């Protein structure tokens, strides 16, 4: 059958994590700079 | 099952040995959890147990049992008892006994002086902090033994490569194979690093070591040495997990390109925990900082090729809609349900991770609680966690005996509270991090010195508690698995429960090249040379040996 | 079915791919960034610049910590910090504002760390060798050394004080 929008949603679920992680550290990062 | 396949006696050893050793490493855990909730439960430990002298002997026998004894043996059982039942071969028996002996008495000679106070030193051991001599003898012997891991794969690759000229690398082979030989490779740095100086260094036969090349030559093997770790996850969430879960593994290729790919990039990559160094080029640094995002793809791939398998194993046993294949899953079986919980934690995991690889942002970080955070939701969560379901259907297949129904609902309650506590601590130690608490100290013991962490804190001693009984629930689970005089030869005998693959004709071509093994093999040795050889060579050159120091 | 199911996996498993090489790749364009600003040097420096542990507080630039502040350049201060069991020097350590500081770090015992507190100054401190950072203070007052590093049963209580002078 069809599209894997399950996984889609896993990578989307690390996708937005990474993110938030990263640029929340990179804002941390220049605001102790 | 013992005697036509002792492999599995064999195997159960190094089990036991290291089921007992996450015992006992893990019990210093809750404490150090409250530690960082600014609570000192220290003298009622030194009350329970009248050895320990101080919170950091208690957190280097944590370190080492946990991460050192604990891993390599579980790598032990299962990438080299895998491999073998697939193939329907047994190991060369002399060599594997010979390496279980090397993990016992190395793990003995280590123990004798870490129990004693001399090795206070933690997992990491950064000259010049000098331990005793028999903790590095100890080690170097612990280590060694994955040697003979390595050849004993190697070995029963050969002989199938042989009853089949032309044939592909079986899977779970393919990935023991690389998996071992990525592992030769790693631990080139810490043998030189014992062999060169810590042994000698001990042995009185030198006054001093050099810091800079002792640290660096250790975190050639101290990164890949994680991959050392989650690999036998890995391997154990492809091609078992989803028979467990009810369905396939979607892509045999892909699991194949995601350990080719830890082949190759587990290795050059260490000044990622040496950012914050001296005399080491910024240029390098960054080059290191590249490929280790590059690393980060296998388990991106990774998370993809599990995912899609679980949403089809959840089709397959009648699952809805855009989560309905989540509900639809075995959630009643421990096995399945112990590396799943695990590999949502593992997202978050990662996602330090990479923070912690891109160079300029880990200043933010590094020696805070941050990076315990971190490796926690990766190694005692994930890691961890397989390893614990995976005793509902490793065991029975060592030993004939069958789970109960509250064994299994035991161990259900294990794995909700297991994971559930490490998630509460990885809030805690995260936070912590951020609010720049360090790391390896005994902040209880300073109260008034991180009163604007005051929250955090609530979760670290929370999740003590919680993971306390963890603990506790699962050494009884464990025990009661293991001491039942319930036996059947039947289902022992029962083969393991590999999963079925998906596998297109595309596969012919990308599979036959990454079977090129000998060629990915030299290259990652190149990538090796390349990325530590100009580093190395300039410290070769200028060495500056300094005392050792006993600071405990 | 099956076969039908294999292809559109694959598919998404090279977009996906795709995808997450270019994000990451932004990631090493921005941390490139930070790299070609002030923020740099943070960094340590790369020159090897060896000492002796033994001798560095009795003779030469760690052995008065009065000696510890010295005019480097127009705007340039550098200051020659001792991180040893369990504690700094000088203490505290005081130094101006606004302008460029390139701490020189080492020890005379074992590793230590060197965490401002507030700040992105955290580097390793190694006997025997020279751990050289800068920073300009941006924000006045006392700010918070942290050992981070284990050091020996005093580590959570090693600490020191940066004063930056307006
Ligand atoms: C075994 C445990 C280990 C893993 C695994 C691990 C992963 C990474 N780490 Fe780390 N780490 C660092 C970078 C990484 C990177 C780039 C990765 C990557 O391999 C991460 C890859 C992971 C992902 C890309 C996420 C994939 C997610 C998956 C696969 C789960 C999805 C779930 C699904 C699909 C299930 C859904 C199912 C349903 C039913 C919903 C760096 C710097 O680059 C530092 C130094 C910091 C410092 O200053 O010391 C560091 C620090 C540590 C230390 C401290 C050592 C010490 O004491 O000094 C340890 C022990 C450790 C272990 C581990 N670490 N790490
Ligand atoms: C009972 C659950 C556990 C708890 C509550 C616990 C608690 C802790 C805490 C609070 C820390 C940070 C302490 C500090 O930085 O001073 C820590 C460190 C650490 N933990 Fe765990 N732990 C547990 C289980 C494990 C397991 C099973 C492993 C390995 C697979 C592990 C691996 C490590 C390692 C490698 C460190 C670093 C120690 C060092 O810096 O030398 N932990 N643990
Ligand atoms: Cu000096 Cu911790």
């Amino acid at each position: 059958e069809e599209k894997p929008k399950g996984a889609l949603a896993v990578i989307l679920v690390l996708t937005l994590t990474i993110l938030v992680f990263w640029l929340g550290v990179y804002a941390v990062f220049f605001a102790r700079g | 099952v013992y005697e036509a396949y002792p492999e599995k006696k064999a195997t159960l050893y190094f089990l036991v040995l290291g089921f007992l050793a996450l015992i006992v490493g893990s019990l210093f855990g809750p404490f150090q959890a409250l530690n960082y909730g600014n609570v000192d439960a220290y003298p009622l430990l030194k009350r329970l147990l009248p050895f320990v002298q101080s919170y950091y002997q208690g957190l280097t026998l944590h370190g080492v049992l946990n991460a050192i004894v604990f891993t390599q043996l579980f790598a032990q059982a299962i990438m080299v008892y895998l491999p073998a039942r697939e193939l329907n071969m047994r190991p060369n028996m002399g060599l594997m006994w010979l390496s279980w002996w090397m993990a016992f008495i190395g793990l003995v000679v280590a123990a004798l002086p870490l129990l004693a106070n001399e090795a206070t030193v933690l997992y990491t051991f950064y000259p010049p902090l000098k331990g005793h001599w028999a903790f590095y003898l100890g080690a170097s012997v612990f280590v060694l033994s994955t040697w003979v891991s390595i050849y004993i794969v190697l070995d029963l690759w050969r002989r199938w490569k042989a009853a089949n000229p032309g044939k592909v690398t079986p899977l779970v082979t393919y990935m023991a194979v690389v998996f071992w030989l990525m592992w030769f490779l790693a631990s080139l740095g810490l043998v030189l690093e014992a062999v060169l100086f810590l042994l000698p260094w001990s042995f009185g036969l030198v006054e001093g070591v050099d810091p800079l090349v002792a640290r660096t030559l250790f975190w050639w093997t101290g990164h890949p040495i994680v991959y050392f770790w989650l690999l036998p996850a890995y391997a154990i969430i492809y091609t078992i997990l989803p028979k467990q879960a009810g369905g396939k593994l979607v892509s045999d290729p892909m699991a194949r390109l995601a350990f080719l790919l830890f082949l190759l990039l587990s290795t050059p990559v260490g000044f990622h925990h040496q950012f914050a160094d001296p005399g080491i080029d910024p240029t390098w640094k960054m080059i290191h900082s590249v490929l280790t995002l590059f690393v980060a793809v296998p388990s991106l791939m990774t998370a993809f090729t599990v995912a899609a398998s679980l949403e089809f194993a959840g089709r397959l046993r009648g699952g809805r809609g855009l989560f309905g294949w989540i509900r639809a899953l075995p959630w009643d079986n421990p096995a399945f349900v112990a590396p799943v919980l695990g590999l949502l934690g593992f997202i978050p995991g990662g996602a330090g991770g990479i923070v912690n690889a891109s160079f300029t942002l880990d200043y933010v970080v590094h020696n805070t609680a941050w990076v315990p955070g971190h490796f926690h939701l990766q190694v005692a969560s994930l890691v961890t966690l397989t390893a614990m379901g995976s005793l509902y259907w490793l065991l029975p297949n060592l030993t004939g005996k069958p789970i109960s129904d509250a064994q299994r609902r035991l161990g259900l309650a294990v794995v909700w509270l297991w994971f559930l506590g490490m998630m509460i601590m990885a809030v805690g130690l995260h936070w912590a991090g951020l609010l720049n608490v360090p790391r390896r100290a005994y902040i209880a013991q300073v109260p008034d010195a991180y009163p604007h962490a005051a929250v955090p804190m609530v979760f670290n001693v929370l999740a003590g508690i919680v993971l306390l009984v963890a603990l506790l629930l699962f050494i009884y689970g464990l025990f009661s698995v293991l001491l039942s005089r319930e036996r059947k030869p039947e289902l022992a005998e029962a083969p393991l429960p590999f999963a079925e693959v998906i596998s297109g004709p595309e596969d012919r071509r990308l599979v036959l090249a990454m079977d090129r093994i000998g060629f990915w093999f030299a290259v990652a040795a190149i990538l090796v040379v390349l990325a530590y050889g100009p580093t190395l060579v300039q410290l070769f050159g200028h060495l500056n040996p300094v005392p050792g120091w006993r600071l405990w | 079915d099956e076969h039908k199911a294999h292809k559109a996996i694959l598919a998404y498993e090279k977009g996906w791919l795709a995808f997450s090489l270019a994000m990451l790749f932004v990631f090493i364009a921005l941390i490139a960034y930070t790299l070609a600003t002030h923020t740099a040097g943070v960094i340590p420096a790369g020159k090897l610049e060896r000492v002796d542990p033994t001798t560095v507080r009795q003779e030469g630039p760690w052995a008065d910590p009065a000696q510890a502040v010295v005019q480097t350049g127009p705007n340039q201060y550098t200051v020659y910090v001792l991180a040893f069991a369990f504690g700094y020097q000088p203490n505290p350590i005081e130094v101006p504002q606004g302008a460029e500081i390139v701490f020189k770090i080492t020890s005379p015992d074992v590793i230590h760390g060197f965490h401002v507190e507030g700040t992105n100054i955290n580097v390793e401190v190694l006997p025997g060798e020279v751990s050289t950072v800068r920073y300009t203070f941006k924000r006045p007052g006392e700010y918070r050394i942290i050992c981070n590093q284990y050091c020996g049963l005093g580590h959570q209580n090693m600490f020191g004080t940066i004063v930056v002078k307006e």
